[PDB]
DNA sequence: ACGTGCATAGTCATTCATGA
DNA sequence: TCATGAATGACTATGCACGT
């Protein structure tokens, strides 16, 4: 029996929990937003086959695919962050498209995994889009049997996007969502401007990117703290929900709140006000009433005494209850493997960088693909000139080895593309069949040029994030949902 | 008439409605926890009440009654119903004139069907005599048209019809989503449920009806009974004709 | 709203759910011996590849892909089902391989989903051997999308091996289990006596059956309740533990019990003698120890007093605990969709009806796959003899179709034979593989005859069942595990 | 002596032996490993405590809080003695207490909160040497015709493949080299020839040098204040590595 | 009254950091 | 004290038929 020190043992156990806890399980990573949970989740789909153009699938088979090859955990806690990543009221941008109950923004729990379906969404894919072209390291998974992906390639701005929430170790994450028109703005000034230092990054990112834009709608007030995450990385933002006046034709105003402020809970919501009332802290309300419906969305009417003003009992909701509450911004996240707190220039940066990694990686792809291609064909071509002779040739070889061989003293070829050659099927020898593969020759020779010329030149490269992050935000962009009011 | 809904003396499953008028209330005795979530958020919460039942009901007639009020879902049924059983049955108490049970169209919601309609007829027979429950019919298909509104369907040949209209009509169907098929109500959301079994002005309701006590009073025992023999015979007997009811 | 009377609507439901349970949930088909849920289970897994020439795949993945395609029902369930086919006290023959955490014969539940892996056992394949061959029909799944087999192939007579057990409506079924070899001795029998009438046959089956053969191991007492269940379908069979009466150096004397009869629990039935101790029902007991191990097994040490002897104490046990108990036998299948007690020639008939419908079928199947291969080559080998013709019309036709025109203008041939000659490689243009099309041929034609023969002739078909199952047993058969003693 | 159970908690499967001088408690992790274990020990002298979720921190938690835990009465009652001033060695139930956790981060996190317990609840158990850790299989070499291996570490694993490869033994490429992630994926079998086999058990006893250094030490990493903690792993997990050096 | 096996998931308690 | 969100699943009750 070995023996060890206690101080040896906690000090090397709580770091490795706490480092994994950083690094690995609560933080995100600051490429694609995403913690590792979520990635395993959409790529487990995207392999599987799990996409838009397919129906939806038990969501079951989803967690069983993610549990199975890439995230060695339980099914419980892994179906509730498929679910989350499919609630409107929770994602800016859902990246799941779920069917069936996912649950309410009260205490509706979502139903069972027997119960619900799923399936990636539009905005989704364009996370995974060409991730199957070498645009992102790989790495094996917890068992060594297969490769997971390390980041996804992350075509839209997703965690300024969606933002994030994680209690880690020693630190924890609270980042907002954004408007993707606004995140894109950012973006293509961060490429035009590619060069300016981060004074004036900061600068034109944040006349951009006018503050966060919460899934839940509701109201920013002020302008402060908005500027303090964006210039520090903590701030603190202050929401508010959205309150209407009617009048009764008996006298019996009353208000109703038609929004509230991001992740606060409607159910709980009203129990408070139901609380406060009872025991005696916001005089001067009559009634509450919970009109809320699938097809009305949130109304809660709040009624007023007769002997009392509505923007005194306003601003009692406001100080005594979440109508008014505070997001406390601390914008951390992972870079390099190391947790940082971030400037937004800094998070738009980092982006960018990481698109024009994506774009280089794949470029350099399909250019390999295509000389190999290109190579083949070249055999083709040559195959064709001497049709009759080639034939002639496998015709009186005892075995495929010598006529190969041969092929290759004919025409002076490689073994690919004499193999390729032997591969060839009389449907080729068709007129037009012989005229495409000299045609498909002409076609990839022109796709290497531009490929090599997108390689050798920075602003293609640049250009092409921009054109392809724009067809995104026409595509998949919507209006802004959290108003931004003055004091 | 009129008796008070709890907001924040009744079962913690029931998702109460607003109206204190019972001759326009409703209770919606559903079969599951999500189904049960499903049409509380989908409901008229002015109106329409939801008192989600788990599991397989307890058999009233097999089971003596000290361990049937015992029984936390029959608990929450009479409770709700505000009605009591048996002689104490006080109809003026109902505290809803609808009772509609909604149950998955599967094999299983079927048995359900029969345990709560055997509660209701051996406890609470008046509730069935005056007309007060109802059977919900759920959809079984949901058909997803490309550029119009989707249509549901509650039965095998109104899919068939539906579809061959459309297509005549010049609609046109995806064949990878296309028709969606419901296999029970936890697979709906809350829209779905309004607008196939809550929305007053679309739902498929069947009103129970009771003709003859005696004739009904043998048929609930020998089915439902402790004897098997009986039962057993019953079925071999006329199941063969199960499909000529109706004809 | 339409009305409907009370007597109407209860009929319907009821008989409706009980016809359902008893034909498609809770009684097994004659044939395979498998509820629903059963081979639901096994052909997803098998579909899925989960099969003994791989790695264990986690056994949420089986459970997922059963819910998705094949059992709409809930996970939970579906999740016990498949370990019970993997415990070995549970399945005389397991069908499912289980790999970790799968309970044990006493009050040790199984482990979560999560922890456990599984995959098909070489009997289960044996259960799913060629299903692929057109030997059962399929029909399509809940929902259409997908086909699943009505029956598996059985290539053992599963029912009576493993038995079976379940609760419907107006009846219920209890098969008990039997040893391989001696049910492979009487199908042997059957298929060599096919004209034997009932009489015969169950007087031979019946010698060859000895009795049931539990995976417990334990005792079976007397011969009646055994011959009952085998002429009537139903019996009472009185089973037993083994005791083993020890002594100790002191001279106190201790009863070992080593084995229980067929599903008692083994913590139940130490608690019960337990209770039945302080309630001074089983006096002469001194004292009782479990010694059991995951190496010596089953072992509970029941001490004796001084003045108590062993027989007396034991003939105690056997009457106030389950060290003696008896097995229902009922012997209740689904014959052709309909629900039927039957005599033990009646299984062992249907079950050998069974597989020479498979063999036929299969014999069918591979008679019209060889017929379409032999067409195609014999397209093939038009083409070689006239290969100068029909290479140069290949290329001098502008398309394919004018080619695929003009070759079945050449050659008279089919279109599909055609389309073959022009999916051909240049590969196939070689001395020795034009040789292999036409030994091909030959090869085929010869297959075709055979087969053909097999279809003619009742002896052979029966010959191919007898040959493949013999190597079966010899391959999976073993011992004996229950004894069976007299009064 | 003490008497066994056949007053203590529910979840424990006590040992048959009456000595607790012999006697053994394995406090596992999770009911499957738990359930694995109780089947795979020696009943007579080795007793389990499976343990559900992650403790509960007695650096942060009041101390009626504390012993409202269901987890932590389990174990202040099987272990029989008492705790901080009404701590009593001499009603030990178990002179052997293995903590058995996953190999897994998770694992080694409650592992910290045990020990934790422990120091400040009873420090003696690990003064006196009764605290120990079993330390779990990672691998399961499964040779086609040899008996299998087991191995602690990535670098075992990898000499024992060496080994066995130069002697001439065979693997499947297919089921090959089986990797443990947990002890809930262990059945009792595994669970006896690899941490409860007294011959072949790998275990490391806890030993209490500097009570003060470890009293500082357990106070940052389990206390309340973040800053302390947030500073003390930025400062030391760079060198986490080379503490053995 | 208990076992059997296929059918019909929510509740329960902790770590961890931060702000009410 | 409570919410957040990924991490670490056993227990609870009916139907149905049958035998002790
Ligand atoms: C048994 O421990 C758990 C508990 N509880 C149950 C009551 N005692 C406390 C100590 C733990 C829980 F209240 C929820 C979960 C879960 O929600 C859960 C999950 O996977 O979601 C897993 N576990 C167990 C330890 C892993 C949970
Ligand atoms: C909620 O109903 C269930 C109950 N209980 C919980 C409380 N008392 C009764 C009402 C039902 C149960 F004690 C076990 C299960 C299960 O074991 C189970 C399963 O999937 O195996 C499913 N359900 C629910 C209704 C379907 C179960
Ligand atoms: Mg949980
Ligand atoms: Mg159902
Ligand atoms: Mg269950
Ligand atoms: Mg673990």
């Amino acid at each position: 029996i070995e023996p060890v020190d206690i101080e040896q043992e906690m000090q090397r156990s709580y770091i490795d929990y706490a480092m994994s806890v950083i690094v690995g399980r609560a933080l995100p990573e600051v490429r694609d937003g995403l913690k590792p949970v979520h990635r395993r989740v959409l790529y487990a789909m995207f392999d599987s086959g799990f996409r838009p153009d397919r129906s939806h699938a038990k969501s079951a088979r989803s967690v069983a695919e993610t549990m199975g090859n890439y995230h060695p955990h339980g099914d419980s806690s892994i179906y509730d962050s498929l679910v989350r990543m499919a609630q409107p009221w929770s994602l800016r941008y859902p990246l799941v498209d779920g069917q069936g109950n996912f649950g309410s923004p009260g205490n509706d729990p979502p139903a069972a995994m027997r119960y619900t379906e799923a399936r990636l969404t539009p905005l989704a894919m364009e996370m995974l889009r060409e991730i199957d072209e070498e645009t992102v390291d790989f790495i094996p998974n917890y068992d060594g049997r297969v490769q997971e992906p390390t980041v996804l390639p992350s075509r839209f701005p997703n965690l300024l996007a969606n933002g994030s929430g994680g209690i880690a170790v020693g630190m924890a994450t609270n980042i907002p969502p954004h408007n993707l028109r606004e995140l894109a703005d950012a973006v293509f000034w961060a490429l035009e401007n590619h060069d300016a230092d981060e004074e004036e990054t900061l600068a034109a990112v944040m006349g951009r990117v006018k503050g966060p834009d919460f899934p839940t709608a509701g109201l920013i007030v002020g302008s402060q703290g908005t500027a303090d995450a964006y210039k520090t990385g903590r701030g603190s933002i202050r929401m508010r929900g959205v309150v209407e006046v009617e009048e009764d034709s008996r006298g019996r105003t009353s208000l109703v709140i038609t929004e509230l402020p991001y992740q606060v809970n409607h159910d709980n919501f009203i129990t408070s006000i139901a609380e406060q009332v009872r025991d005696g802290k916001l005089a001067g309300i009559s009634n509450i009433e919970d009109q809320s419906s699938d097809r009305v969305g949130l109304r809660i009417v709040i009624e007023i005494k007769r002997d009392a003003v509505a923007k005194v009992v306003i601003n009692n909701l406001y100080k005594h209850t979440q109508l008014q509450t505070s997001f406390g911004a601390n914008m951390l996240a992972i870079v390099d493997g190391v947790p940082r707190t971030l400037r937004l220039d800094q998070l738009i940066r980092y982006y960018v960088d990481h698109q024009l990694d994506v774009i280089v990686r794949r470029t350099t792809y399909r250019l390999r693909k295509a000389n190999e291609r290109a190579h083949i064909l070249r055999g083709l071509v040559k195959a064709l000139d001497a049709l009759d002779e080639v034939i002639a040739l496998i015709r009186a070889s005892e075995t495929v080895d010598i006529a190969r061989a041969g092929l290759i003293e004919l025409l002076d070829i490689d073994e690919i593309q004499a193999q390729a050659i032997l591969d060839m099927q009389l449907r080729r020898l068709a007129a037009l069949e012989r005229q495409r593969i000299i045609d498909d020759l002409a076609k990839i020779e022109a796709e290497i040029a531009d490929l090599e010329d997108i390689l050798a030149k920075p602003e293609r490269q640049r250009g092409i994030v921009r054109d392809e992050l724009a067809e995104i935000v026409d595509r998949h962009g919507d209006d802004r949902r959290t108003r931004i009011i003055a004091i | 008439n009129a008796l008070v809904r709890r907001k924040s003396g009744l079962p913690g499953k029931l998702a109460d409605c607003r109206s204190t008028d019972p001759r326009k209330s409703e209770l919606y005795v559903v079969e599951g926890d999500s189904a049960g979530g499903s049409a509380k958020s989908g409901r008229d919460s002015m109106f329409q009440a939801i008192l989600p039942l788990r599991g397989k009901i307890i058999n009233v007639e097999k089971a003596r009654i000290d361990r049937v009020l015992k029984n936390t879902e029959v608990q929450a049924i009479i409770t709700a119903l505000g009605t009591g059983i048996h002689d104490e049955f006080d109809i003026g108490k109902l505290r809803y004139h609808k009772i509609v049970l909604m149950a998955d169209a599967d094999v299983d919601g079927q048995h359900i069907s029969t345990l709560l309609l055997t509660l209701l007829f051996r406890f609470m027979r008046p509730l069935i005599e005056n007309g007060h429950v109802f059977l919900a019919q759920p959809p079984l298909y949901k058909l997803k048209w490309q550029r119009s509104d989707p249509e549901f369907a509650y039965s095998d040949r109104e899919r068939d019809g539906l579809l061959e209209a459309g297509l005549k009509a010049g609609k046109k169907i995806n064949k990878e989503d296309g028709i969606q098929r419901y296999k029970g109500l936890g697979e709906m959301d809350a829209k779905e449920l309004w607008e196939t079994t809550m929305d007053p002005s679309v739902r498929v309701l069947r009103q129970v009806t009771l003709d003859d006590a005696a004739a009904a009073d043998e048929l609930f025992s020998i089915l439902m009974g402790e004897d098997v023999d009986a039962r057993r015979s019953f079925i071999t007997r006329n199941a063969k004709d199960v499909r000529f009811l109706d004809v």
